């Protein structure tokens, strides 16, 4: 929820 | 490789990157050399992935604690400033950028966390941590909250975990002892427990993070936060009448922030080392240069002696330094990486009720988190090497492929997420299923990632993860 | 070691070594320093053998393509001409002599192949390679031949294999990909197959080598030869009325010679780097210096701005430059050694009939890219990750310091295991490394430093090869 | 060939 929302940022950059 | 005749610079998003680009704009005016400032996310993990391969920024900016590992791995160029230049900055700031008696970066500013508080909600900020529970109870009565800060980055919770005896690596006569780690001692335990009790008692939320805290503080919803100088700008703008004060004590002990020297390193692989030096020495490290960046987001106590004399007269910088004294400069040794990952893991688990304080810190002690990551990672690496092995074995010694296919493939590769991209023809758009597992999160594997194998025979650098939806409740 | 107070110079016998020695007789008149000029066979292979040991020439002459290989081994001393001297030579010639941003030799001259032809036997040399079979039939009838050039050296057949899409290493954004070789594509097959057909149909003989070609041409026995500028001088002497023109096209495509910049590097172990710097700066790279050499065997398009102005006016030099434009400057990377040896093999094999075009070019493919190594390397990566896997699996969930050196694979393929700070670690020697088998019951040694990092040097001193 | 290839590997080994 609140850590899947961080992975989205990582996915977006990578 | 990096482009010859320009400078790319990575600085973190919270810092003064628009001031920096104006300094870059002045450098352009004089020399004609385009200066680009970027702020990629997870900069300090991204930098060694990309630098390792001869790519990335010309100049990287970060606290000196990661530079040790970057220089160890050969990714930073040795800097040589002349005597006259070294007299312009403080001795202790060169110390932080020294690795095996070589200078491996330029010191920019000292940064330490301070207690930031709202003078209208709290005329008298509390002196002790213990006071906070009762304080929250009377501010909840006013539709408000005592304290919010980033709980997802160990740097913020550390001053409190170190207060009563927790330490990274013991310092003994010049050396750090990587065999003596103070994360699971009685002091570390007490501090973390106190922090976990505030949460169990609903004085803080486990979810709270940098931006929720900043927003919440700047909107006058919470009386106190814990942040660095870079944050003061957005407070000035929110017009909250704010003070910056000494961190509260724990069990009568000062909180012990880890102190960072913001530093600028030069990519070992950059073809512009000379431009980098001139930029850093003659443009940035000057009253003119620093004031440009300080006026964007304050840097803390700067390393340039002459400018520091003007900044030293600010109660906020005074307060920065007072917490600096009480804390400890960060080691810059390469184990810092594992350290931080361990404590990040420990704090979060303990916070979210996943493990008790005992269990979390013990894993930080034994370095379990980073060792599991290294297990899953080396399995993927092995598997992707094997895939490459097979592909080569065929393409060399299998029977002759079509007298009419192509010489020009992108080879089997393993991205930073663990997806292994198979050998593909130039032009191909390649689908692979989304990781089943990524950083403690499970994904729907029946959706795909996408990566383009370019018409020239190289993998595109961007990978399309947009379709990977997590699923955990 | 080399002798202090003389200069020994190695240059190829096909070049103007007597002109060079007259420039050496100038230096000696002036400085009192004896300059000897020699021309050992297999110069470009003899140089790293003897140089490796602190021996051989002060100065070395060759096309730039092998200098990458020499600098990578650290056998060439870094040259440091000042600005005023770099403006005397063309920017693109310094490029060829740069390795890791460092200038590793002096440019002398550009050389590229051309079609050279007998104007009495062929007033109109063919525009296209395909014209050549028929042209040989006519000339055979007059007891002569259409074309002879050296089949033993892949440099000479290259322009035809390259004609229609063959390539060495793919250039892409500043950088040569050594993983993407161009030796087994449709274009190369086409070129070589055409060449092999000439031989099958007796329009050429697979034996034919440099001296057989030169001699046949200069006696007026063959209408055409493919050679470079150094060759023009002997033709002058032969009085054969020769033209120098553009190479024939293949499948409508220009032939693409690899272009060489002839260059002078200084041997790293010579106690005479200052004598060699003054020789090459103030005696050789002067009109007076180059002219003496060129009047012995023409250099081609010289690197010196002020003398190239005159030489540019020679039709021959114009034709050299035209072919040069249609080909490509050789990469100078170390893998050039392996590419040339692979193609030499492929061509001769295909030529003698030992292997078809497919087979030969596949093997060169495999050798040139060093595919065996890439495959061994990935195996070793895998295995080293696996050893990391097992170690972590035990050290965690197996029954009950924070401070190791982490599993690493060095550049030779030894996987160093996770070790304790302070450990001196032994691992057996590689079983294989660059074409050579080693006795694996001897050890490499690497120290895990007290501070948790691997020492940067690794002791490979005990890895003896096994040979016979 | 092999007596000489091995002779280059020694240099690499010496450096590494
Ligand atoms: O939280 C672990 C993290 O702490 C430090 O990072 C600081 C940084 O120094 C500050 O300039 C600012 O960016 O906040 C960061 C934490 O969000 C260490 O420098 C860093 O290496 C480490 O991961
Ligand atoms: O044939 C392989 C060979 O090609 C080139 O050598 C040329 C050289 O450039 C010319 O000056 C002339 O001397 O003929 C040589 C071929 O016989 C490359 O220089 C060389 O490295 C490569 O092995």
């Amino acid at each position: 929820r609140e850590r899947a929302e961080q992975n989205r940022i990582i996915f977006d950059s990578v | 490789k990096i482009e010859e005749g320009k400078l790319v610079i990575w600085i973190n998003g919270d810092k003064g990157y628009n001031g920096l680009a104006e300094v870059g704009k002045k450098f352009e005016k004089d020399t004609g050399i385009k200066v680009t400032v970027e702020h990629p996310d997870k900069l300090e993990e991204k930098f060694p992935q990309v630098a390792a391969t001869g790519d990335g920024p010309d100049i990287i900016f970060w606290a000196h604690d990661r530079f040790g590992g970057y220089a160890q791995s050969g990714l930073l160029a040795e800097i040589t400033p002349d005597k006259a230049f070294q007299d312009k900055l403080y001795p202790f700031t060169w110390d932080a950028v020294r690795y095996n008696g070589k200078l491996i970066a330029y010191p920019i500013a000292v940064e330490a966390l301070s207690l930031i508080y709202n003078k209208d909600l709290l005329p008298n900020p509390p002196k002790t941590w213990e006071e906070i529970p009762a304080l929250d109870k009377e501010l909840k009565a006013k539709g408000k909250s005592a304290l919010m800060f980033n709980l997802q980055e160990p740097y913020f919770t550390w001053p409190l975990i170190a207060a009563d005896g927790g330490y990274a690596f013991k310092y003994e006569n010049g050396k750090y002892d990587i065999k003596d780690v103070g994360v699971d001692n009685a002091g570390a335990k007490a501090g973390l427990t106190f922090l976990v009790d505030l949460i169990k008692n609903k004085h803080m939320n486990a979810d709270t993070d940098y931006s929720i805290a900043e927003a919440a503080f700047n909107k006058g919803e919470t009386a106190m936060t814990i942040n660095g100088p870079w944050a003061w700008s957005n407070i000035d703008t929110s017009k909250v009448n704010y003070g910056v004060t000494v961190l509260p004590t724990f069990k009568g002990q000062p909180s012990k922030p880890f102190v960072g020297v913001l530093s600028a390193g030069i990519n070992a692989a950059s073809p512009n080392k000379e431009l980098a030096k001139e930029f850093l020495e003659n443009y940035l490290l000057t009253d003119e240069g620093l004031e440009a960046v300080n006026k964007d987001k304050p840097l803390g106590a700067v390393a340039l002696k002459s400018y520091e004399e003007e900044l030293a007269k600010d109660p906020r910088i005074a307060a920065t330094m007072e917490n600096a004294q009480k804390g400890e400069i960060m080691p810059n040794i390469p184990q810092m990486s594992a350290f931080w990952y361990a404590v990040r893991t420990a704090v979060i688990n303990a916070a979210s009720g996943r493990q008790t304080v005992d269990e979390a810190l013990k894993d930080a002690q034994t370095n379990a988190a980073a060792e599991f990551a290294a297990l899953l990672h080396s399995l993927l690496e092995a598997n992707c090497s094997l895939a490459l092995a097979e592909e080569l074995l065929l393409d060399g010694w299998g029977p002759p492929l079509d007298p009419e296919g192509p010489y020009s493939y992108c080879n089997t590769t393993l991205d930073q997420i663990g997806t292994c991209w198979p050998r593909s023809a130039a032009g191909a758009l390649v689908e692979r299923p989304c990781p089943e597992y990524f950083n403690g999160v499970k994904y729907n594997t029946t959706r795909n990632a996408y990566r383009e194998c370019l018409e020239n025979g190289t993998w595109a650098s961007k990978i399309n993860y947009s379709q990977c939806e997590p699923i955990l409740d």
